[PDB]
RNA sequence: ACGACCGUAUAGUACGAGAGGAACUACGGUUGGUGGCCACUGGUGUACCGGUUGUUCGAGAGAGCACGUGCCGGGUAGCCA
RNA sequence: CGAGUGGCUUGCUACCUCGAUGUCGGUUCCCUCCAUCCUGCCCGUGCAGAAGCGGGCAAGGGUGAGGUUGUUCGCCUAUUA
RNA sequence: GUCGGGUGAGAACCCCGACGGCCUAAUGGAUAAGGGUUCCUCAGCACUGCUGAUCAGCUGAGGGUUAGCCGGUCCUAAGUCAUACCGCAACUCGACUAUGACGAAAUGGGAAACGGGUUAAUAUUCCCGUGCCACUAUGCAGUGAAAGUUGACGCCCUGGGGUCGAUCACGCUGGGCAUCGCCCAGUCGAACCGUCCAACUCCGUGGAAGCCGUAAUGGCAGGAAGCGGACGAACGGCGGCAUAGGGAAACGUGAUUCAACCUGGGGCCCAUGAAAAGACGAGCAUAGUGUCCGUACCGAGAACCGACACAGGUGUCCAUGGCGGCGAAAGCCAAGGCCUGUCGGGAGCAACCAACGUUAGGGAAUUCGGCAAGUUAGUCCCGUACCUUCGGAAGAAGGGAUGCCUGCUCCGGAACGGAGCAGGUCGCAGUGACUCGGAAGCUCGGACUGUCUAGUAACAACAUAGGUGACCGCAAAUCCGCAAGGACUCGUACGGUCACUGAAUCCUGCCCAGUGCAGGUAUCUGAACACCUCGUACAAGAGGACGAAGGACCUGUCAACGGCGGGGGUCUUAAGGUAGCGUAGUACCUUGCCGCAUCAGUAGCGGCUUGCAUGAAUGGAUUAACCAGAGCUUCACUGUCCCAACGUUGGGCCCGGUGAACUGUACAUUCCAGUGCGGAGUCUGGAGACACCCAGGGGGAAGCGAAGACCCUAUGGAGCUUUACUGCAGGCUGUCGCUGAGGACUCUCACUCCGGGAGGAGGACACCGAUAGCCGGGCA
RNA sequence: GUGGAAGUCUGUUAGAGUUGGUGUCCUACAAUACCCUCUCGUGAUCUAUGUGUAGGGGUGAAAGGCCCAUCGAGUCCGGCA
């Protein structure tokens, strides 16, 4: 997480940083399969392990809360 | 006194300009004769070098592989189709007229064939609210109702790589790195730490423009800066 | 770093050449362009009337 | 090329109700200055002698280098305070 | 209130230098002046003594160390004849 | 450097030997650029060489550079040019769009070479031997043949394969040493041809419901392990090459750690890490062809740039030689190079100066200030405060240990790897040299890493993430161009332009009167064309009607310029200073007052505070971490000081040789006074004064150096500013032309934009040309 | 325990920079040098070569810095006696 930065850039930057950084690396649940072997493999790009299917997604998570309204419109 | 920065800007030397040659596409959706039969499928997914967001690699039918503004939920595998008749699933593209009302699009056209001018920028959409026989009224990024022929083209979805902006850059090294892919001049010096020759805020004991910062809109250049025709400032009110 | 001698240094690049049409080591090998004679950037020679005073 | 001060005897005296408290003279010392000197104390002393680290000359012996002594310990003459 | 002496301060003047006489303070090193702070020799005292105060001759010698401040100046401390 | 010796007319420095030293990422080896013959030989010394020279990068004359397989050449990169088109008064000018070409010699991509030998000087080029590539021809094979693969790729961490080197063991060959028995060198052998294959991927078998596996992550009923198989690596192993070559000889075998090279796994990105030619795909024999350019040498304390044989500057590779140790560190030493960072001889070698060692007692008293110097130091164990953004503070502080020798234990496959134990033992001192932090506290500033005045400023200044406001829907906002056109933009509001503030935390009050910007606007003002009236047989001209932007007027707006007082229990001019902070890096009075601390403190810190003249993104307060930033305090330390001494090395002094410059109206042995344009060696009066020479520290020559930067003057200059004067771009707006049909309206045919086209959108507007009004330090 | 992040720390590794000494030099070795000290040293890093931007114009993390010893408007020649 943000330990990395030592004791520098202040409190809301790297309590953020680890926010984001700890959902984004959280196990993530494949669309096509249904295992949670989804990782970020760059910026938007998400890929599963287990049956590769390679993914756009948000840019620290796999689904946005706009991308979700999508599926219902 | 000297040209100031922003006239510098347009005389398009290498400082300002963006490392074109290092950008994998121009972004434009395909052409189609007619009949919409035209679909291809997903075969990667890439990183977009002047956007910071994702894009997506297409094989079409007709042998044609062209890279393509990517929505959210694409991945290789999935099937894409472009015309008139396509279904209406996200990462296809249609005129807004076959659109139904009330979904999210992406990649809109300015003008019928244009290959997409708005709502392309990471986590971005445009909405389509009202149809008809003459317009397509849709409501842009920036809250504007845009009036648009519905012969436009658009793609259903939002723009993948949303959220990118909720992330602090937190150090100057992570800025300088994104400004390198772009066509702009950073770090910034402000006009006020200048000299008087340089800017017109430049001068000064002390740090502080000369005169007021909201500047009339025929101000030439090289004195339009600062607050350019702000119809109000500050947040009071 | 001192902008005298000590920049003087690094001073080994080739710029100025023999010119193929003057004879005069004047053509940038770099722009390809003749500051005495102007071979490379006009078929006609490279003159002004200011090398000389006006009235002469 | 000597200036000045402190102390002792004078004297708990002269003076003074008392409290307190001199001097001449003779002494001892200090300070500042001055000139010289090295028996004494002290400094230096890459003269010298010893110890010892690393390395090289195979070991030993005996040595070079480590800034103009590698470092540490002792230190004669001389020069000095 | 009146009469002066000095040429350290300040002010005035604009004589000297603008083809340049290197600044303030400090330091180091030398000479000097006396309107004398100490020392010598004296006079007066509201001079008992002791300690002083004031004055005269006198420039031989001495007039030191520190805390704040760039300070000069000055404030402060302990020594001091 | 020294002692001998060689050559020579002549020898400190040219050569030989010995002895003594210097250089170790360089003072060695190979090279790029750049130089250009400086390379080699012979002959020389008038020139050059910091002295000399028989020497030479000097002078003269000759000689020297050999390629199918090393580079160029070919490809394409950022980008450049040429032609066409268009612009421009015009071009040797100019943007776009086409086409074509150019653009990489160390260091991008890339068909193919190794070993030995040889010259005074070349060498993967010549010679000997061997190998290899491409094209073409002949012949056999082959119909396949273009899909695909490759070329071809970022940063961080890491496993495995593995050669050289280095080291260890043992044998052989040669050498060194001479109380031992040790120490050193060698022990060789290519390209290429053939063969082997770990990793990855995949196939079959198998059938795991908890097992499989890693340094780590991981893997699996969507089929784990095991088993069998396909594909498949090295500049690597192995065999050939090789009764080739090389060596005086022996002409080894194993091992560990393993640069090169090969091949995997993981992690990161608001960053995504070239392209093209070419190769592969796609067999073999024989033969022929393989032209053209480069090739010497230096590559630097003398061959390059810096006027010089200049202590400066100048890219790549050798990063694996030994000891040492964490180490590409120090110190010492090999290989290799050098004694040319090129003037010597003499004096115990004085004064004085440069670097530097040691100084008793005191210990910052020195000083603007601890400037300078010193102290500390490596590693292990113990232990560690305030504060804090919980990361840090921290190596806080402080305490202890540390060598050698003998015998061992533990971790590991092992190391010539690491961690410990017991006993013995020497020194003043065991990180014994070397290498190697002094520590603590208070305050100010900027959050941090970063940037900057090349050459007196490194800071508190700039940047920054973060906060904020402004403009713009893309035929946009902003900006460049005279134009043709162009940047932003392979971009599209989660964008990008224009500004302000400057991490975090707690916050950010009141004012729209002036100025700025913006919106609205009954009425007022507001140009030209067209229109109406007068005038003129026409015209000039006067006047009217209409009225755009703009202005008046109204409104919004301060995280817009900025403002936040005097008086009384409102007045100027809109408000009248809120949270905070405060004698401030802002406080004149001022060394403010009180306190802390010291013998004494214009300093420093804390409190008070009526603030000459604090205050909220002109940001206010505050703040952990960071800092060659400013001030202060303590411990430690010490020649900074009391107060100086002695010593070391290079000079200085004498001698040989070489050999400038600054400066010079003249005269000149001066001193004390005076005078003089008031600051005299020279005038006047006196005094002193025999001449010349050496060394010294610099009192005077208002010493030398520079037509004063300060100041003023000149109807001097320049940069900069603005509501100075006058104009000029640019923006807005009306009008005319392009421009057409039927104070509001439709249409389509010019014209503009979108579309490959069909066609769609817009449309007499816009663009462009002309002109009029307003704004207009952007510029002159 | 593993793992090995960082405009992270120490560091004369290479390499970059340039704080103090107001040392040496100041007719220099040098028209910006020498020595010691000191800062950075995985990144907004340093660097070679190629390449682009040109004078009221560039370039500028902004110092009026830099654009060949030349910068509050380069250099050359001309206007110009
Ligand atoms: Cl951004
Ligand atoms: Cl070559
Ligand atoms: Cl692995
Ligand atoms: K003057
Ligand atoms: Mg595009
Ligand atoms: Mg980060
Ligand atoms: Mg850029
Ligand atoms: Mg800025
Ligand atoms: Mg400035
Ligand atoms: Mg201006
Ligand atoms: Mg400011
Ligand atoms: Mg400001
Ligand atoms: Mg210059
Ligand atoms: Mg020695
Ligand atoms: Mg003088
Ligand atoms: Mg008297
Ligand atoms: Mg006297
Ligand atoms: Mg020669
Ligand atoms: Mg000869
Ligand atoms: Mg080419
Ligand atoms: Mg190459
Ligand atoms: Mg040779
Ligand atoms: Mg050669
Ligand atoms: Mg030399
Ligand atoms: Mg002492
Ligand atoms: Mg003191
Ligand atoms: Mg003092
Ligand atoms: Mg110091
Ligand atoms: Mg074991
Ligand atoms: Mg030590
Ligand atoms: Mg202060
Ligand atoms: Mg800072
Ligand atoms: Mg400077
Ligand atoms: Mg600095
Ligand atoms: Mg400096
Ligand atoms: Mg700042
Ligand atoms: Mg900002
Ligand atoms: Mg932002
Ligand atoms: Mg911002
Ligand atoms: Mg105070
Ligand atoms: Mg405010
Ligand atoms: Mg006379
Ligand atoms: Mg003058
Ligand atoms: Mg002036
Ligand atoms: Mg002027
Ligand atoms: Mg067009
Ligand atoms: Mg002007
Ligand atoms: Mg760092
Ligand atoms: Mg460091
Ligand atoms: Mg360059
Ligand atoms: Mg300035
Ligand atoms: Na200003
Ligand atoms: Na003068
Ligand atoms: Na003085
Ligand atoms: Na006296
Ligand atoms: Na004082
Ligand atoms: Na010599
Ligand atoms: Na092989
Ligand atoms: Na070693
Ligand atoms: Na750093
Ligand atoms: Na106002
Ligand atoms: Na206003
Ligand atoms: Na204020
Ligand atoms: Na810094
Ligand atoms: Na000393
Ligand atoms: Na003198
Ligand atoms: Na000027
Ligand atoms: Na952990
Ligand atoms: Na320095
Ligand atoms: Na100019
Ligand atoms: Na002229």
């Amino acid at each position: 997480r943000t330990g990395r930065f030592g004791p520098r850039y202040g409190l809301k930057i790297r309590v953020r940083v680890a926010d984001v950084e700890i959902k984004h690396k959280k196990k993530h649940k494949c669309p096509v399969c249904g295992f949670k072997k989804l990782k970020r493999a760059g910026t938007g790009i998400w890929m599963c392990g287990h049956c590769g299917y390679k993914i756009a997604g948000g840019c620290y998570q796999p689904e946005t809360v706009a991308g979700k309204a999508v599926m219902k419109a | 006194g000297r040209r100031i920065q922003g006239q510098r800007r347009g005389r398009g030397t290498s400082t300002f300009r963006a490392p074109s040659h290092r950008y994998k596409a121009d972004l434009e959706h395909r052409k189609v004769e007619d009949g919409d039969v035209i679909a291809g499928t997903v075969v990667d997914i890439e990183h977009d070098p002047a956007r910071s967001a994702p894009v997506a690699a297409v094989e079409f039918e007709d042998g044609d592989r062209r890279l393509i503004l990517a929505p959210e939920g694409v991945g290789v595998g999935d099937e894409l189709q472009v015309g008139v008749d396509a279904e209406i699933a996200p990462g296809n593209t249609l005129p807004l007229a076959e659109i139904p009302e009330g979904v999210p699009v992406c990649n809109v056209e300015s003008s019928p064939g244009d290959g997409g001018k708005f709502a392309r920028a990471s986590g971005v959409n445009a909405q389509l609210l009202t149809h008809d026989r003459n317009v397509a009224v849709v409501k842009l990024p920036s809250g504007e109702m845009k009036r648009l022929d519905p012969q436009c083209r658009a793609t259903i979805g939002v723009v993948g790589g949303g959220g990118r902006t909720d992330k602090p850059f937190v150090k100057a090294g992570n800025k300088h790195h994104k400004m390198k892919a772009r066509g702009t001049k950073w770090p910034n010096v402000r006009g006020v730490a200048m000299n008087a020759v340089d800017h017109p805020f430049g001068g000064g004991g002390r740090q502080h423009p000369g005169k007021p910062k909201s500047i009339s809109r025929n101000a030439p250049p090289g004195r339009k800066v600062g607050d350019i025709a702000s119809k109000r400032t500050g947040r009071g009110g | 770093t001192g902008a005298g001698t000590p920049s003087q240094g690094k001073k080994n690049t080739t710029t100025h050449t023999k010119c193929r049409r003057c004879g005069e080591k004047s053509y940038h090998t770099k722009k390809k362009v003749c500051s005495s004679c102007g071979f490379g950037k006009s078929a006609k020679r490279r003159d002004y009337e200011w090398q000389s005073k006006a009235g002469e």
